[PDB]
DNA sequence: GCAGACACTACGAGTACATA
DNA sequence: TTTTTTTTATGTACTCGTAGTGTCTGC
């Protein structure tokens, strides 16, 4: 037998068990002890439970029943045209004898990847066998699932997860596993996680086999600091035409290993959420995509990026 | 035996040990290793840092010689992994046991940054169902390319650049397997034109010991063809302290003398234009013209003009920087 | 069965006075369900915008006793009632509902055997049995082909007897 | 508790060969009397009403009455590897989601046992097709399917009349027009051959080609059919099986006449 | 120098034509006791091991030891322009890449000559471990061919079971379930269609349907096929060539985790 | 023994999109 | 209160139509 890591070792198996989002996850438990659950699309960002909710609440619906009145598809699977008309409708149509209140599941994760004719077939195959069968789809990313889906399920939409949710599960985790820590080690693994479980989880389970003991230093020797924590203090300096403490995170971010293209994309992501004027924002934006076409066409230097960091600095002061 | 190989494949870290710089890494993956507490791990960083390398050894140290082939199954943007390799080969053997001896298997997935975003998809649930089975490693340089979802289920490792302390005995190892004569200022010059990267410090050691016999500074900047420090102090002073004429013929009769390449040139000129205390608003001018000379020479244009105007964004400035006293 | 259904198919409509659509456009569609009457059920008594379809529905017949718009397009966002009053409509007027949807193979053939057996045969019962009404949901997402397939058998002069509705 | 062995699974290929591209689904009626099968296609074109009675198996137990919706496709799937001279136990439990066949196919001590998991399918109900037919014939199987392939041949519908004289069929088209006279063909030594006229009230209809074909598609399942039509009542073919029940095809005319 | 005769060329087409789909690349391992090749498949789940004899060829010649890496798609290309009633010559040179396949056209006048440029893998000798098996069943391979079409219209993975009474295979699939037992079919005319069971302790393992299958299109070059099975080795499928040398599939089982409840 | 019919997979062709 | 059409140059993925082709039926 082969040890689990922690991510899949303590993976909920109890809807109570999941932290985060507390009234859906409260109504998860009424709806998986009571029964007549509604079809379910969560969206969300990664690593924050939605998989975990949907299958806690599958197997608290069913129970013993679970493999034969539930039909779980991924990205892994076809899932095309021809897998809606001929798997999941036939699925729908199956029989399976079932208590009152619980219908069978259809979870389809990473409904994202489906393209647009599966979704417009699976519309009528889930407003006609609505009666006998229901649906729990998962995403990442609402805007691929189609609005006639969006309308043929309720819309529960996951946030990222608190410092305090991600550290009762971590202190959950170190309990029963014995870890011996600090405040400020546990306070390193929340900065790294950025609102992720996994990789809070991965996190601590890489301190703790690399060093047995959780305190700044060790985290961080293993760990990394997150880039658009920099990324928005050098264009926070760039707003100030402050041309010098810009290149030195730029600098910063250079030695670290970082190539063009992921310190570009994470300085498009801080200026497209940035607080500042709006028509500074769109030259902003501008030039950092004239940059980044250079970028791409093949010329990548420390050269161009300071000439990136000294064209926004030159567009503060030129109205 | 001998062999007819490059250096940077004749002396290649087989064992975790020879590698030199990421020594925390490297020790939480053998504590991984020695426990069986392996995971789906997620290594990024620059080019030549030892990444592959690193995947290589441990698959190496985890599996013997004799079962190598039926539990590593590495893929890389040589081979197709489309959508349909997924949902065919990997997950066949992600989703099967192994045939002769029990064990947790491996899949490499090296240039993980070159599949395709559909497969990237597709892969999470084959990482996340087959963890007792199956461990998958995702090697990449550019971790935007890279979903997400795939960052969040494998644990990141950034492979950061060699700092070029901890890069000198690895070649001096290499020197003195090669019999290679070489001086500080060699060996200085290696380290300093590798700039975090060991295939090009091995790549420019055989380079100069094939053109020269010798590893000085002289040679190695020689056969590389990168100036040397004195010509750009050189270049910097003539630019910021006599006028156009003169300074022109200076660069121009130290260009052709030593066959220098303004790429070069303009890097060095950018390192030395932060040190210089220059004013805030020289320096973005110089900024935005070096960045507008080193775009202009991505095509087919005229190397004197562009010297002219590298010349050109300093004299511009000269008055400017002594005029504001 | 109250914890057994979804509140959506536990207060769907089931007649035409608990609609929730617009009165407009619920009484065009019953109008011109109404006006096949004389070619359908054989009797000639049945019991802006707004100006072109109220030009339609009073524009009178072609000889072969049938409507000059013999195919009704209901268009609008998710989530109005559109398959819900196309269904009531049919019902309500004495026809049968026949439902064709994007779960199917949509290939020109499956579509061409589906709407001639739906629309060019009587019914199994004799007499007394209910005509078939052709509601053919989400035909934007269908092909150009199977358009064509459906305009050539719009466009037969082989005629057709049966209202579609899409 | 339902079992059903019947004796030979040629009959039970047969039948669902015929309605193999006819119905969507098997929706079978389990009584102490026998088996029932009464489906309907969605658009009111064709019926399917089947009865197996209970002294045409090897063994019959019914304790409560079934309704087994099963898949056609899925037990055209199992009996594509049946065997043609073999028993077949039809096995199902009073509250079960499941259907088994269990059958030596191969004649080479392979048991196999095929399951299936039921349709849930909406129990609409028909309860009697009125029969006051007054065109009735008889005639043989195998004549009746060259036929029908032969106007498949030319046209795409067929329009059928009777008479006192015997059936003709007509069909239209670009090649050419098919046509053939039914003559009194009493005369010979086989008695599935022979024509049996009861008619009364000539009536003429048209029907579709291709579900008349999957109609006679069953020509080895009995040797003799029986035709009734008239007017505004849809037109059976009738298979009389010999031992485990007969077989009832409707098909509603279209509305396009002659 | 490497020299083979192969009296017919059909034997050769047909077990080119049975790891066409599965194969990536044949490795003949050449010998003075006959020609071997171990190679994998490209999903690493599945292993091929055929041994042919020296006597079944015609002349058969080896000085020194080879092994010959070569691609399977040109060999395939080249052996399907072949006669199944002549035949072909293997000829390989000491320190050449040339693998020479000479055989005769159709119409039995000319010679043709296709050369094959060997590859150059680097591949560790995967150990046989060559222990007993907890199950052995000989049965047809027509049968066991025509019970792996009938179960890949089922399902995706067939759970296959032994003991004493016999061979059993279950398909739990989107239709349903579909069990076939089958035992003591010796009782016949024929000889090759015999089913002999040897082995003590059931086994009940899943295996993948397309590996199966791909393993089934060697029919043609055994008429009784031999299975192998245990609680830790791999699936054997065993063809026995009738004056060649023999052919061996090994197919590693799924991982199938059991229901918490 | 050989002509006709059945489904089977491999292959050719048309289309969309690719970001946060 | 307002609607037609093909260019961007690869690479991948999906979907659908078509054509040899192995195998089964029958006289
Ligand atoms: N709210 C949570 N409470 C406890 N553990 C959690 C929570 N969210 C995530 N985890 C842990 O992280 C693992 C992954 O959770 P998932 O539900 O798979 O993440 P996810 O929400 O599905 O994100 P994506 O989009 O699928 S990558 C779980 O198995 C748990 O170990
Ligand atoms: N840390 C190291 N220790 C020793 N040799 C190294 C090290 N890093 C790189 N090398 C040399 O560079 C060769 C190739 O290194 P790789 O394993 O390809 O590095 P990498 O960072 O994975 O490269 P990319 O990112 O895939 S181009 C090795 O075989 C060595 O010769
Ligand atoms: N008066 C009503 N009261 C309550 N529920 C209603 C009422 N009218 C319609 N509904 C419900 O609202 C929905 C109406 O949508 P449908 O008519 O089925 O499809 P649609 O309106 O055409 O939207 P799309 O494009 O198909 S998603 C169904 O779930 C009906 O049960
Ligand atoms: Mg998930
Ligand atoms: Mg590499
Ligand atoms: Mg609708």
């Amino acid at each position: 037998h082969y040890e689990l890591p922690w991510v899949e070792k303590y993976r909920p198996v109890k809807l109570n068990e999941i932290v985060g989002n507390e009234d859906t996850v409260s109504r998860l438990e009424v709806f998986a002890r009571e029964g007549n659950v509604p079809n379910i699309i969560i969206a969300g960002p990664p690593g924050t439970g939605k998989t975990t909710s949907i299958l806690c609440l599958a197997r608290a619906l069913l129970g013993p029943a679970l493999k034969d009145a539930m039909l779980e598809l991924n990205a892994s699977n076809d899932r095309g045209i021809d897998v809606v008309r001929n798997k999941i409708k036939m699925f729908a149509q199956q029989k399976v004898t079932l208590p009152k209140g619980r219908h069978k599941i259809i979870i389809l994760d990473e409904a994202d990847s489906m393209t647009d004719g599966a979704q417009q077939a699976l519309r009528r195959t889930m407003e006609i066998y609505s009666k006998t069968t229901r649906f729990a789809l998962a995403c990442n990313a609402s805007d691929k699932i189609i609005e006639p889906i969006q309308s043929r399920c309720a819309v529960l939409r996951y946030t990222k997860l608190t410092d305090a949710q991600i550290l009762t599960r971590l202190m959950n985790v170190i309990e029963k596993e014995r870890v011996p820590y600090t405040d400020d080690g546990l306070e390193a693994i929340i900065f790294t996680a950025q609102g992720d479980m996994r990789q809070a989880l991965n996190n601590l389970q890489s301190t703790f086999s690399g060093f047995g003991f959780i305190n700044s230093e060790n985290v961080f020797k293993v760990c990394d600091e997150p880039h658009p924590l920099l990324v928005k203090e050098m264009i926070q300096h760039c707003v100030n035409a402050n041309i010098d403490e810009a290149y030195k995170i730029l600098a910063h971010l250079w030695h670290l290993g970082y190539s063009p293209e992921d310190i570009i994309g994470n300085i498009f992501r801080v200026c497209k959420t940035f607080q500042m004027a709006e028509y500074l924002k769109l030259e902003f934006i501008k030039e950092i995509g004239y940059t980044h076409m250079k970028i791409a066409e093949g010329v990548n230097s420390l050269l161009q990026m300071a000439g990136l960091l000294a064209r926004l600095c030159q567009k503060t002061m030129a109205p | 035996k001998i062999r007819n190989l490059p250096w940077v494949e004749k002396y290649r870290p087989q064992t975790l040990n020879d590698l030199i710089s990421h020594q925390d890494i490297l020790s939480t993956i053998q504590k991984f290793i020695n426990e069986d507490r392996l995971p789906h791990l997620l290594l990024y960083g620059p080019p030549g840092t030892g990444k592959t390398s690193t995947i290589l050894a441990c698959a190496k140290q985890l599996y013997k010689d004799k079962e190598f082939g039926s539990m590593v199954l590495e893929l890389n943007a040589s081979d197709d992994r489309g959508i349909d390799i997924i949902r065919g080969p990997i997950l066949s053997f992600a989703s099967t046991r192994t045939i002769f001896k029990k064990g947790f298997k491996l899949v490499i997935l090296d240039e993980a940054d070159a599949m395709t975003q559909d497969a990237q998809n597709a892969l999470r649930r084959v990482i996340e169902k087959f963890t007792e089975n199956t461990r998958f490693c995702l090697i990449c340089n550019y971790l935007s390319k890279i979903i997400p979802a795939l960052q969040s289920r494998c644990t990141r490792f950034r492979f950061g650049p060699l700092t070029p302390e901890l890069m000198v005995p690895r070649l001096e190892h290499v020197v003195e397997e090669e019999k290679v004569d070489i001086s500080e200022d060699g060996m200085k010059a290696l380290v300093t034109l590798s700039s975090g990267d060991m295939r090009r410090a091995l790549n420019i050691l055989q380079s100069t010991n094939m053109a020269f016999g010798k590893v000085t500074e002289e040679t190695v900047y020689t056969c590389t063809g990168h100036p040397l420090k004195s010509d750009i102090a050189n270049i910097l002073d003539w630019m910021l302290n006599q006028d156009f004429t003169t300074a022109y013929r200076n660069i121009t009769e130290l260009k052709t003398l030593k066959g220098l390449a303004l790429h070069d040139i303009l890097t060095e000129i950018h390192l030395f234009v932060h040190r210089v205390d220059f004013p805030s608003s020289v320096r973005i001018h110089l900024l935005t013209k070096m960045a507008d000379i080193e775009y202009r020479l991505s095509v087919g244009t005229n190397e004197k003009i562009q010297l002219s105007s590298l010349i050109a964004a300093f004299q511009v400035t000269r008055d400017l920087i002594v005029a504001e006293a | 069965a109250s914890s057994h259904c979804l509140w959506v198919d536990e207060f769907a409509p089931r007649h035409y006075t608990e609609l929730l659509s617009d009165d407009f456009t619920n009484r065009c569609l019953l109008k011109w369900l109404k006006l096949w009457d004389l070619v359908v059920f054989g009797h000639e008594r049945p019991s802006s915008h707004e100006q072109v379809l109220e030009e339609m529905l009073e524009a009178g017949l072609d000889p072969s006793q049938r409507p000059k718009q013999k195919v009704a397009l209901l268009c609008g966002p998710p989530g109005l009632g559109k398959t819900t009053l196309a269904h009531v409509i049919a019902r309500h007027a004495g026809y049968s509902v026949v439902e064709m949807n994007a779960s199917d193979d949509r290939s020109p053939e499956v579509f061409r055997t589906r709407i001639e057996a739906a629309t060019q045969m009587e019914s199994v019962l004799g007499a007394g049995g209910k005509p078939n009404c052709l509601v053919i949901d989400e035909i934007d997402g269908a092909p150009v082909a199977a358009i064509n397939v459906l305009l050539s058998i719009l466009n037969r002069k082989g005629l057709l007897m049966r209202p579609i509705i899409c | 508790m339902f079992e059903a062995r019947l004796v030979q699974g040629s009959i039970l290929k047969k039948v669902l060969e015929a309605l193999k591209d006819l119905i969507n689904e098997a929706c079978w009626d389990i009584s102490s009397s026998g088996v029932n099968l009464q489906s309907m296609d969605s658009s009111h074109v064709s019926l399917v009403q089947l009865t197996l009675r209970s002294e045409g198996f090897d063994t019959y137990r019914c304790d409560r009455n079934l309704a087994m919706g099963v898949n056609l496709t899925s037990m055209s799937k199992i009996l594509k590897c049946a065997g043609n001279e073999d028993i077949i136990t039809l096995r199902a439990e009073d509250n079960a989601d499941t259907l088994a066949l269990v059958f030596e196919a191969p004649n080479q001590e392979k048991v196999s046992d095929y399951e299936m998991k039921l349709m849930d399918l909406d129990v609409e109900q028909l309860g009697i097709p009125e029969q006051e037919y007054s065109c009735v014939v008889k005639m043989p199987s195998g004549e009746f399917a060259r036929i029908c392939r032969d106007l498949s041949h030319i046209g795409d519908a067929v329009v059928i009349s009777c008479a006192k004289d015997g059936v003709k069929f007509s069909a239209s088209g670009e090649l050419g027009n098919g046509n053939i006279k039914l003559s009194q063909t009493s005369n010979v030594d086989k008695e599935e051959e022979a024509v049996t006229i009861e008619m009364n009230e000539p009536v003429q209809l048209t029907f579709a080609l291709r579900y008349l074909n999957f109609f006679t598609k069953a020509t080895p399942l009995s040797s003799t059919v029986t035709l009734s039509m008239s007017a505004d009542v849809p037109l059976v073919v009738e298979y009389k099986i010999a031992d485990m029940g007969h077989l009832k095809y409707y098909l509603a005319p279209k509305i396009e006449d002659e």
